[PDB]
């Protein structure tokens, strides 16, 4: 149902860094504030055209994609087990 | 996650993010239409 | 011959008759785009 | 469309009401009686008969049954008349039961209405032949 | 919700000109309740019971006690919570008390039981797993077929078609017999065949072929599908219970071969049309008596036995119903005696889903509880479970 | 035989005919009135009254005394039992016309006002059964109600037939005898 296109996402560019609230005038603040906004404009826009089951998911993986950006260290393993370990094949007679 | 618990800012969107040369699609489950939403929009901006 | 649905099914014989070129977006192409539109934001004249 | 549209469902008649008065303005002195004694026979018949695809036990049976119990007495009236006081009322209702009902129904289905018949009314007896020409 | 505001605002207009406020009393309370609980929001009701749970929502809502203040408008948590209905008198107060509220609901805010919301909510979990998964991963069958028709058959045997009795339970028993003998000999007789085309010298037909690709998707097919089918249930789970049918079935011709046909416990859920059997031992009832069909009136306690009745939220306590957090318990067995002449009066159903309602039944009330509490809950009586 | 056009005579006939039914709507209320004020009513002239006049004008003529005499009895107990029965022996005189024998177009216009009388009678027993106030009570409003003012010089807009905050116009086309339907709870 939701098809988005990278013209939509050069819209929400020119959406967020043209006419970004409170236009801070310094070039290292100005990142984390044109980073923080865009993630939020993102999700507000995906989420505008999509069901309420579904935007949790998209919210989560918003998150994990923040995390790869962040210095944090990406927990893959443990993400890829709460993924596609829940399908996991177990033990006989366990 | 606030906004989406909101109602629509229909005219801001419509005032600023939509291009006119595309399309607003109003997509609604069975038993909901928003074309009164549209008309309302339309009463409230005078538009004909 | 262009289109601009890459979501589209073509006939076999069609396939066989014609060459394609699918021009899809790549995330190295995407990332020299971002750094580039984020320079002309910030920095114009240093873009420029 | 549909917000131009005012909805209300039909989902069951009161076939009670609906015989009773009918009943009534036709003519009958046990009409009361009558209504109760025919709707619960309708409802029992809708079920403990077979299931063929053909049968029909609603409200339009019923009404056609009603019709055509008045309209037996009137012809009982009018044969009478040819040859009001009291009448038999069930026996009527009886007739018109069997003459709309007894066409549709399978061969292993015949005795078990007459049963119902038996049940519901004790006077029943039948009626049939006078197409003698 | 338009309409609505508009009879409102049609009945405010014929009461008052242009008064600045009105008394509780002189509002039509009455009036616009019955109003929208016949018209506005019961025309779309089907069933009586959802009719008597919109009736009693109006009824406790917008009588509001004469618009008594710090008004209980439900309880947030069966357990010391609640909400308190706002004072103020504006649209803005009362958009104030909207945010005011908090964003975590619950399911007990509408008088439901907390546990309907876990299934949704495990469900959820799943398919959020699983639309995870996709988002991750985009970054001979005839012999198996021929095990599983072998592995089948061996609960069915046979059974007998059934013989000239004026009593009203017999014949519905021997009716029920005669199309459950043609299912299941038109089930053998596809057995027989599927069996010979698979191992055998003999080729396919255009049915059996329809079948053989049904039977793999899985599908119940639709010459099996005479009586109702919940939901769309699959193979695996629809043989045993027709199996368990047939055993009934069998029961039934085996204690009427041998009236004694009144002594058996039937199984209202092995039944395939239920109602037909209330009917017919309510005949048997008036017929015992000299009644009346029609005045013949429900009086259940926990001579005709029933079993496999599962409730819905509430458990059964010596003919008093006492509510809980499980979502079903069991009866083991249940009495239905005829009489012609507060308490709550609860739905039975063929199934979960609702949708054919069989017959009702009236219970005994609940000390503590109050009827419009049974009715927000829900409570009813499963019978296919 | 002045050559009107066929669409202009035929509006004419339409136009005349709806006016001419709301002229013997006006003589067969003031007949009813004239009749069912009193209490015990004379078989005599209720055959005459009824031969004379159309079956859904009598219907309706029914409707209307029936509306008003309610109306008059909650602007003021006892006049509701007064109405009542009203309605019982107009019953009774019917159930005992139509055991007699009748022709049959007279005979579907005396069952169909038995079948109004039997619905005003229930209506008239469950007003009874509830407690009433005034008319602005909604167990009365809910109710279809006939209203009739001569005064008007509008003929054709004379009669009112009103529900709960619902106002109608009789539209006073010829409907014949139709079949009448019996007012169960599900059609009010």
């Amino acid at each position: 149902l939701y098809q988005y296109s990278l013209q939509f996402f050069l819209d929400i560019y020119h959406n967020v860094l043209y006419e970004n609230p409170n236009l801070v005038t310094d070039h290292t603040q100005r990142l984390s504030i044109i980073t923080k906004d865009l993630f939020q404009v993102a999700f507000n826009r995906v989420a505008r055209g999509m069901l309420h089951q579904d935007h949790i998911t998209f919210a989560m993986l918003l998150a994990r994609i923040k995390l790869k950006g962040t210095g944090e260290p990406t927990y893959d393993a443990e993400f890829q087990h709460f993924l596609r370990g829940n399908e996991i094949v177990l033990s006989a007679g366990s | 996650m606030s906004i989406m618990e909101q109602p629509l800012d229909l005219t801001h969107i419509v005032g600023t993010e939509v291009k006119p040369n595309t399309p607003v699609l109003m997509c609604s489950v069975p038993g909901y239409d928003a074309s009164g939403h549209v008309e309302d929009l339309a009463a409230e901006q005078n538009t004909q | 011959l262009s289109t601009r649905d890459p979501t589209v099914e073509f006939p076999p014989d069609l396939c066989s008759r014609v060459t394609f070129v699918n021009f899809t977006v790549t995330r190295s192409s995407l990332q020299s785009q971002c750094l580039n539109e984020v320079l002309k934001a910030e920095r114009p004249d240093v873009d420029e | 469309l549909k917000k131009l549209f005012r909805s209300l469902a039909m989902t069951k008649p009161d076939r009670q009401l609906i015989a009773q008065v009918m009943l009534y303005s036709q003519g009958f002195r046990t009409a009361e009686v009558l209504a109760n004694k025919i709707v619960p026979f309708f409802k029992l018949c809708d079920e403990q008969l077979s299931s063929q695809s053909h049968y029909d036990f609603g409200l339009r049976a019923l009404k056609s049954v009603l019709v055509s119990a008045g309209n037996v007495k009137r012809e009982r009236i009018q044969k009478i008349k040819r040859e009001a006081e009291n009448l038999p009322e069930q026996e009527i209702l009886i007739q018109s039961v069997c003459e709309t009902m007894v066409p549709k129904l399978v061969a292993e289905d015949i005795p078990l209405l007459f049963s119902l018949l038996s049940d519901v009314f004790p006077g029943v007896q039948y009626h049939r032949g006078e197409m003698t020409a | 919700l338009r309409s609505a505001c508009d009879t409102v605002d049609t009945w405010l207009d014929d009461t008052a000109k242009g008064r600045q406020n009105i008394s509780p009393d002189k509002i039509p309370w009455s009036a616009l309740k019955t109003l929208m609980a016949q018209s506005i929001y019961g025309g779309r009701v089907d069933n009586e019971f959802d009719q008597r749970l919109l009736n009693t929502f109006l009824e406790r809502l917008f009588t509001t006690r004469s618009f008594d203040s710090e008004f209980k408008l439900a309880c947030k948590v069966d357990g010391h919570k609640d909400i308190q209905m706002p004072d103020g008198i504006r649209r803005e107060e009362f958009v104030q008390w909207v945010e005011l509220l908090p964003d975590t609901q619950t399911p007990s805010w509408l008088g439901l039981p907390n546990n309907a919301e876990r299934v949704l909510l495990t469900t959820q979990g799943v398919d959020m797993i699983s639309k995870m998964l996709k988002m991750q991963m985009l970054e001979t069958l005839h012999t198996t077929a021929s095990n599983w028709l072998h592995l089948i058959p061996q609960t069915l045997s046979h059974l007998k078609r059934t013989e000239n009795i004026k009593d009203p339970l017999f014949r519905f028993f021997e009716r029920e017999v005669k199309m459950g003998a043609k299912l299941l000999q038109d089930v053998r007789q596809d057995l027989a065949d599927v069996v010979q085309v698979c191992e055998g010298k003999k080729k396919q037909t255009n049915y059996l072929r329809t079948l053989i690709n049904e039977l793999v998707k899985g599908i119940l097919p639709r010459s099996w599908s005479h009586y109702t089918v919940p939901a769309g249930m699959t193979v695996i789970q629809w043989v045993s219970d027709f199996s368990e049918r047939i055993k009934q079935l069998q029961n039934i011709s085996l204690a009427a071969a041998s009236k004694e046909l009144k002594n058996i416990h039937v199984c209202l859920g092995g039944l395939f049309v239920p109602e037909a059997y209330i009917t017919a031992t309510r005949q048997y009832v008036a017929q015992a008596n000299s009644w009346s069909l029609e005045e013949l009136c429900l009086e259940v306690n926990v001579s005709f036995g029933v079993t496999g009745l599962k409730l819905q939220g509430a458990t059964c306590n010596n003919n008093k119903l006492s509510l809980s957090n499980a979502i079903s318990t069991a009866l083991p067995l249940t009495q239905l005696r005829w009489v012609k002449q507060s308490v709550v009066t609860l739905p039975v159903y063929l199934n979960f889903t609702r949708a054919d309602l069989i017959f009702t039944v009236d219970f005994e009330i609940a000390t503590k509880e109050d009827p419009r509490s049974f009715y927000e809950r829900g409570v009813a009586v499963l019978c296919t479970e | 035989t002045e050559h009107p056009k066929i669409n202009e005579w035929l509006t004419l006939v339409e136009k005349e005919m709806r006016v001419t039914l709301a002229k013997l709507l006006a003589e067969s209320v003031t007949e009813v009135e004239i009749f069912g004020k009193a209490t015990s009513i004379d078989p005599n002239t209720y055959i005459t009254w009824i031969d004379k006049y159309q079956a859904q004008l009598v219907v309706l003529s029914a409707q209307i005394a029936w509306s008003e005499n309610v109306e008059t009895a909650l602007s003021s107990a006892a006049p509701l039992h007064s109405v009542l029965s009203n309605v019982e022996v107009t019953l009774n005189v019917l159930a005992d016309s139509v055991l007699m024998e009748q022709p049959p177009l007279r005979r579907r216009k005396l069952e169909h006002l038995i079948t109004e009388l039997v619905h005003q009678r229930d209506v008239t027993r469950s007003l009874i059964k509830s407690k009433i106030d005034n008319a602005k009570s909604f167990e009365w409003l809910s109710q279809m109600r006939f209203y009739f003012d001569p005064k008007q010089t509008d003929v054709l807009q004379q009669l009112s037939i009103q529900m709960a905050n619902a106002k109608f116009n009789y539209g006073f086309e010829y409907l014949g005898v139709q079949d009448k339907l019996v007012q169960t709870p599900l059609t009010d």
